[PDB]
């Protein structure tokens, strides 16, 4: 009464034309009412019909409606089922080289479909060569078409290092970048974000994207309302900004990122913080602009805010390092985050439950801050000096025992180096004598690392100048490493250590 | 295109709107 299933499907088996036409139209129109679909699917020889016309099919109005049946069906669970075991998927790829529009949308779709809830269709897509012809297509300007598309290349890029190569040499990144800035449908540019974002994970993906133009691409979309657009925006240029350090016109993305700091969102706070970090990172230009539209303050006030989110201190921590050093603006910096009542909570990320990243990151801002004669007394009066005493001392006693991320031998350069640049104030230099340092400072003479032997050098250098302290680092026997270290091919290295046997007299 | 593919032909239509018939 509702099931005359076996007449159709020997009707579109048929060696004419009109015959299978007229028999492709009845069966989509079936697929059309959500209970005559399910006749159509559990029928093994009617989804195999389909499938070989729709692959053979030469007539256009054919070929739209048997896709479309595959698309109606796709709905369903049991029918991307269907579909699958029916052989549909290398079928739809041979359909993605299809010159009429209208069935390439049936064709993406229900493909679409497959990838997201069948089991083995991702793996089936990219045998039949499906990367290349979806890649291929990103020329076209349809809006939802698009969207699907990009969506497709999300999941089948996801977690798969091949597929991102294949993507990379089909010439998929600079496509992906192109729609960023020129497109302003929401649903694209997310899908179109997500496969970046995807992509920014992979080394090679990576310089490619920034190489097309990805950084400012990206940042068009920042103060955009969408929120989900804007994280995956975010996240995605994490990724790619410790490859960006070279790119320009970042202004406006600079000015953006800085604003972004004030979110009430924890996520668009951390990633703001870490794009900043890496930008910021040896970059001259890009410290002068931060810096320009208040990034000290945001900063400072992020790092109050986040209180012991490690999350969020680290990378705003390292920004302000990168900050506070080498460029026109660096000491103006360096006295902004003493007036925006940063060195307490700086000083208090030293103590636990700090991890050693944030440690590490907060030593070398530390280290920057005293650079500016202000800041001796202030950091001082909240305890830094004992405490980088006390991180020194057992970096060293580890490095001599024969842990998480980083080297201990970091921390004792970190320690020392902080340490030259506060014994230049006279009150800071009793301190640091007076706990027990001075032998220490002498072993770290004997270091390989030429690094340390130059903060040791430089602490001792600064110390020596009263004549107490010199007495202590001669009675340290200091005279033999010293003697050593004025021959050092590090000029540095032997500057001080000439300024110490100078003292000694 | 030949006598017997055009009856054929002609016959498969009918078969078609024979169905139409049983659901609506
Ligand atoms: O065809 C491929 O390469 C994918 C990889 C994971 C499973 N199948
Ligand atoms: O790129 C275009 O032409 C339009 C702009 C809005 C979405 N697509
Ligand atoms: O605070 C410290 O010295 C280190 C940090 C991780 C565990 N203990």
């Amino acid at each position: 009464a509702t099931r005359a299933i076996p007449e159709l499907t020997k009707l579109l088996n048929d060696e004419d034309q009109v015959v299978v036409n007229k028999a492709a139209v009845m069966v989509h129109q079936l697929s059309k009412k959500e209970a005559s679909r399910h006749a159509i699917m559990r029928s093994p020889q009617m989804v195999s019909a389909i499938v070989r016309t729709m692959q053979n099919t030469n007539d256009v109005e054919t070929a739209r409606c048997t896709a479309g049946t595959l698309h109606n069906l796709s709905h369903h669970r049991e029918g991307l089922l269907a579909i699958f075991k029916s052989g549909g998927i290398p079928a739809l790829v041979k359909m993605l080289g299809s010159p009429v529009d209208s069935v390439l949308f049936y064709a993406i779709t229900t493909l679409h479909n497959l990838l997201l809830h069948q089991e083995g269709a991702k793996m089936a897509v990219r045998l039949a060569g499906g990367l290349q012809k979806m890649v291929a297509l990103l020329n076209k300007t349809n809006v939802k078409f698009l969207a699907i598309t990009t969506d497709c290349l999300q999941i089948l890029a996801y977690g798969n290092q091949e597929s991102k190569l294949i993507i990379l040499a089909s010439g998929g990144p600079q496509a992906l970048v192109n729609i960023m800035r020129t497109y302003t449908y929401e649903k694209l540019l997310w899908t179109t974000s997500r496969v970046l974002k995807v992509l920014s994970v992979c080394s090679s993906n990576k310089p490619a994207i920034v190489e097309a133009g990805g950084m400012q691409a990206l940042g068009l979309h920042l103060t955009d309302p969408s929120q989900r657009l804007v994280q995956n925006c975010l996240w995605t240029l994490r990724n790619l900004s410790d490859a960006a350090t070279k790119q320009e016109g970042m202004e406006g993305l600079l000015g953006t990122l800085v604003q972004l700091l004030g979110s009430d969102d924890i996520n668009v706070v951390t990633c703001a913080a870490g794009i900043l970090s890496n930008l910021t990172c040896n970059n001259y230009k890009n410290k002068m602009m931060v810096c320009q539209v208040g990034g000290i303050e945001a900063l400072v006030r992020t790092v109050l805010r986040a209180g012991d989110r490690e999350d969020i201190t680290e990378p705003a921590i390292c920004a302000l390092r990168h900050l506070t050093s080498r460029h026109q603006e660096a000491e103006m910096a360096q006295n902004a985050v003493r007036l925006h009542y940063g060195l307490p909570v700086v000083v208090k990320l030293l103590h636990p439950p700090s991890h050693w990243p944030l440690i590490k990151a907060t030593v070398g801002l530390i280290r920057n801050l005293a650079l500016c004669p202000a800041n001796h007394a202030p950091l001082r009066e909240q305890g830094a000096i004992p405490r980088l005493v006390q991180l020194l001392v057992r970096a060293h006693q580890d490095t001599q025992r024969r842990v998480e991320g980083v080297r201990m031998e970091e921390i004792v350069e970190g320690c020392t180096g902080a340490l030259h640049i506060l014994a230049r104030d006279v009150h800071n230099r009793i301190v640091i004598r007076g706990l027990n340092t001075i032998p220490l400072f002498v072993q770290l003479l004997y270091s390989p690392i030429e690094n340390i032997q130059r903060v040791a050098a430089g602490v001792l250098c600064e110390l020596a100048q009263d004549k107490e302290a010199a007495e202590a680092i001669e009675a340290e026997g200091a005279t033999a490493p010293l003697t050593e270290l004025l021959h050092s091919r590090n000029e540095g290295v032997a500057t001080y250590a000439a300024a110490v046997l100078f003292r000694m007299s | 295109l030949s006598q017997e593919q055009l009856e054929h032909r002609e016959r498969s239509l009918q078969t078609l709107r024979d169905i139409q018939r049983m659901l609506a």
